[PDB]
RNA sequence: UAAGGUGGUUAUUGCGGCGGGGCUCACCUCUUCCCAUCCCGAACAGAGAAGUUAAGCCCGCUUGCGCAGAUGGUACUGCAGUUUUGUGGGAGAGUAUGUCGUCGCCUUUC
RNA sequence: ACGCUUGGUAACCGUGCGUAGAGUGCAAUGGCAUAAGGGAGCUUGACUGAGAGACAUACAGGUCGAUCAGGUACGAAAGUAGAGCAUAGUGAUCCGGUGGUUCCGCAUGGAAGGGCCAUCGCUCAAAGGAUAAAAGGUACGCCGGGGAUAACAGGCUGAUCUCC
RNA sequence: GUCCAAGUCCGAGAGGGAAAGAACCCAGACCAUCAGCUAAGGUCCCCAAAUAUAUGCUAAGUUGAAAGAACGAGGUUUGUCU
RNA sequence: GAAAUAGCUCGUACUCCCCGAAAUGCAUUUAGGUGCAGCGUUAGUUAUAAAGUUAUACAGAGGUAGAGCUACUGAUUGGAUG
């Protein structure tokens, strides 16, 4: 497992071992990618996606990705408060928690969503 | 001789079964080594044994490469 | 050569509170020596304090 | 509704099988019994059919 | 004499040898054999095996070969004379092979059927199974 | 219709071989900064968009390696009597054969 | 397996094949790669007060264990940590020693001493340990019992024996 | 013979059968009766009941209680192929 | 003293009715003795009672018989390459 693919899922599979969500304190998985970083929340229990965010609409600005990752966290926390979920669970699908996922997870604790 | 030394047994085996109710301490299974891995409110100890979490009904249900998960459905 | 070694509290026997707190361990004359000192928990002050082998 | 009636003796019969006699009404070499025809009584006669004899 | 260069263990129980054996009853790369008849298992031991080969080798002088179809695996142990009952098992003695009923022990490829009964009749008076010539059904 | 993300289903789901594709995916160019190599921007991290389906990835075919696998018969075995047997259960191996997956939820698309 | 000075296909290196044949201190079994195997950073939960509920069970004992409170270590956070991948590494009671403790302290006040918590001293190894302290002969023997148990003979079976 | 496991019996159990046998087969004895039906096992006599019926084999008194070998044989009945 | 002690042998006196075992496990200066558990008797408790026994239907975990080894560990017959 040297792929740069299946390093990632071996990481993806012992954060899921212990990482996961029910309706109330869903998961938030995040995707990274070479550009237009992507966001989701999902609900292991049960199937199906709560909401989804993305650097790709009418409000991300252009710039560093650091930044355009920290717009898209303040965009996917505003978008969650709205029916009512205040708590989440955070993993990081494969990715080391620094740069664009942390900067997304700060965008994020800056609003609500209590994690 | 020489071949005249035993231990005694450790009582091992499986506790209550696939079909019957157990409550929030009740071991289900005495193991030497996870082969009975733990499922839903269900955990594992120490010595790899099997306990139950919530009161509800076990259920074993082998997969994954003949591994049997042993799992509780709350009632 | 595995010794009991007695970590006594250090801050203890200081201040005006009866009492000494100990944790009674284990260790090795040859591989640890010189009075081992851990930091744990002392229950008469309530805090975690050094305490240092006897 | 048949009828069974033990015609051997149960002296050399193991503990269940001697165990599924007196679950029936037969407790004498000499009683006969009518009971009905569900599939619970017939694997009791089954059980133990060379000590009894079904009629009907 | 036939018996295994080495092994895990010295002393085997002596189990018990249920009938109809359901594997080597066949004739293969042979087209002659001898098969037991007998009603119980039997151990055949590595003085018989030798004996038999070399009665039955004797005979055919330099004619076809003689596939023994068996090997005398299990050690048999005894305990010496005039020795009470019961100080742990003693010293393997021998070794010998389980024959259940139909199992084939020799076979002759080479040598055509009148010279195949003899050698095999020969052979067969050394070992203490009831023995029948057998012969392939492709012949 | 197509792609990306994320789950359920014990490889009939895998491995290999042969052809096709790129709004999203991926290689690709650099190391000032955030970050790292018991040596290396190889990996991780960041800054970009000159090029590319070559590879990763996804589709279509392939019984090739794997995996699954009957019906029938046999071994074995519970109960009853006995050299025989009668009633029920019934394998393993092997043969014919099957398989190049299937079921949900979100975003961009037609 | 293929390449390369020492270097030898068994030292190190490079590229493929390799679901586990390695390793898990020490015997065997079971388990482990989405690691229980290996590395780096920070640390001491190898904490205090405790035990919902079970498995073993003559007793003495033994094993696993979820919530709560007080303060901690790691982690961004969830979350983990009340010693080691799990089963062996052990010794009851009495007596005596050490640390803490207005608990008691024989008229009163101290003290000697005792009590409670933590802990030390036993190849008590014949390891449920009869004492702090222990070896032999009797054909000079004696008493109480046994065919519960041997020597002669009988009985069952032939390993040995003899014969075919 | 000895040491374990799953049953039954004797132990602590009378009665009937195998000639006589603690365990083998049938069968669990509250008494009394010059009553009847059966189990195991049997019906020529000792000794209760068939010198009963139908079919075939054995010539060895094999057998009528239990229990036998490797290896011989032109004993006999019977099925198929040839 | 003295009716020393004897975990040893022997003996233990009238009748009728009802119930009815064990020769196993763990310890023992213990093995032909005891302590606890297991099996028995007497009496009393569970009531809109509870528990037992046999069988049927449904649902579970197992690695014995069997089978197989080119599926590991060990052994192993015969041919092809060498």
């Amino acid at each position: 497992s040297l792929t740069k693919s299946e390093r990632r899922q071996r990481i993806k599979f012992r954060i899921r071992k212990t990482i996961s969500g029910s309706a109330a304190k869903p998961r938030l998985s995040v995707f990274r990618s070479n550009k237009e970083i992507y966001a989701q929340l999902i609900d292991d229990v049960n199937g199906v996606t709560i909401l989804a965010a993305s650097s790709r609409e009418k409000e991300i600005a252009k710039g560093t990705n650091v930044e355009i990752a920290a717009a898209v966290g303040k965009l996917v926390a505003e978008k969650a408060l709205k029916a009512g979920i205040d708590t989440i669970t955070f993993d990081r699908g494969g990715y080391l928690y620094h740069g664009r996922i942390k900067s997304l997870a700060e965008g994020a604790r800056a609003a609500g969503l209590k994690f | 001789s020489k071949n005249g030394r035993e231990s005694e047994s450790k009582r091992l085996g499986v506790k209550i079964y696939g079909g019957q109710a157990a409550i929030a301490g009740n071991i289900i299974v005495r193991q030497r080594g996870s082969k009975h891995n733990p499922g839903e409110n269900v955990y594992i100890s120490k010595d790899h044994t099997l306990h139950a979490r919530v009161a509800g009904v076990v259920k074993f249900q082998k997969k994954r490469d003949n591994k049997s998960y042993v799992s509780i459905i709350p009632f | 050569n595995r010794i009991q070694v007695i970590l006594e509290c250090t801050e203890h026997k200081t201040s005006g509170v009866p009492g000494t707190s100990r944790y009674i361990t284990t260790k090795n004359k040859k591989n640890t020596p010189d009075r081992l000192e851990i930091k744990k928990f002392n229950p008469i002050l309530k805090r975690v304090t050094v305490h240092k082998e006897i | 509704k048949l009828l069974v009636k033990q015609v051997r003796s149960k002296i050399n019969c193991p503990l269940s099988q001697k165990r599924g006699l007196e679950a029936l009404g037969l407790r004498k070499l000499g009683q006969v019994v009518e009971h009905e025809s569900n599939p619970a009584i017939l694997g009791m006669i089954n059980k133990v059919k060379h000590l009894v004899s079904v009629e009907e | 004499m036939l018996q295994p260069k080495r092994t895990k263990y010295r002393k085997v129980q002596k189990g018990r040898m249920k009938g109809n054996s359901q594997r080597g009853h066949e004739l293969s790369n042979g087209m002659f054999g001898i098969k037991s008849v007998h009603e119980d298992g039997m151990f055949l031991t590595s003085r018989q095996i030798e004996a038999a080969r070399i009665a039955a080798t004797r005979y055919m002088k330099r004619e076809g070969q003689l596939w023994i179809k068996i090997f005398p695996d299990k050690p048999i142990t005894k305990k010496p004379l005039e020795v009470r009952m019961g100080k742990g098992k003693g010293a393997v003695e021998y070794w010998w092979a389980v024959v259940k009923p139909g199992r084939i022990m020799f076979e002759v490829g080479g040598v055509p059927l009148s010279v195949a009964k003899e050698a095999l009749r020969l052979a067969a008076q050394k070992l203490p199974v009831k023995t029948k010539f057998v012969v392939a059904r492709d012949f």
